């Protein structure tokens, strides 16, 4: 699996967008664009999420 | 002390659900328009979320401008003291009046 963490606090206001916290840890599901769906390693929510807060982890 | 969230199309259940989102929140239903006060929202929007400001257009008037990207589901109602109140109405989720009256579209 690919694993990130989050390097911000990000807020969604759509249930199709996955709201994290700064330092959780997210299994990317799709890379397609600039926003990737994830899902929550913490909370198994999944949405979508904006890239640039997230930093790639090789753990 | 956060970034800029990558840009991002905007659609209509991204309409729908900003549409949602903002109703629920409160403070715009009843708040008086303004060029400004829809940039401060437009654009706090496009910092959070990713969409462009260029979607919350409404219909000319002179009456209720109604909004062109479907989805947004607040039309810009004139009261008595022409000036303009935020107004929402769900009947704009499934009704497209600025389709209807006329086609800028196709």
């Amino acid at each position: 699996d690919i694993i990130v963490v989050a390097l911000y606090d990000y807020v969604s206001w759509s249930p199709d967008d996955l709201s994290f916290q700064k330092g959780d840890q997210m299994v990317v599901l799709e890379e397609s664009g600039e926003w990737w769906k994830a899902r929550s390693l913490a909370t198994r929510k999944e949405g979508y999420i904006p890239s640039n807060y997230v930093a790639r982890v090789d753990s | 002390v956060r970034p800029q969230v990558p840009l991002r199309p905007m659609t209509y259940k991204a309409a729908l659900d900003i549409s949602h989102f903002l109703k629920e929140k409160g403070g715009l239903e009843g708040l008086i328009w303004s060029q400004r006060r829809q940039e401060i929202l437009d654009l706090w929007i496009y910092h959070t979320q990713g969409y462009f400001p260029d979607w919350q257009n409404y219909t000319p008037g002179p009456g209720i401008r109604y909004p062109l990207t479907f989805g947004w589901c607040f039309k810009l109602v004139p009261v008595e003291p022409e000036v303009l109140v935020w107004r929402f109405d769900s009947k704009l989720a499934f009704h497209h009046m600025a389709r209807e009256l006329h086609p800028e579209y196709y």
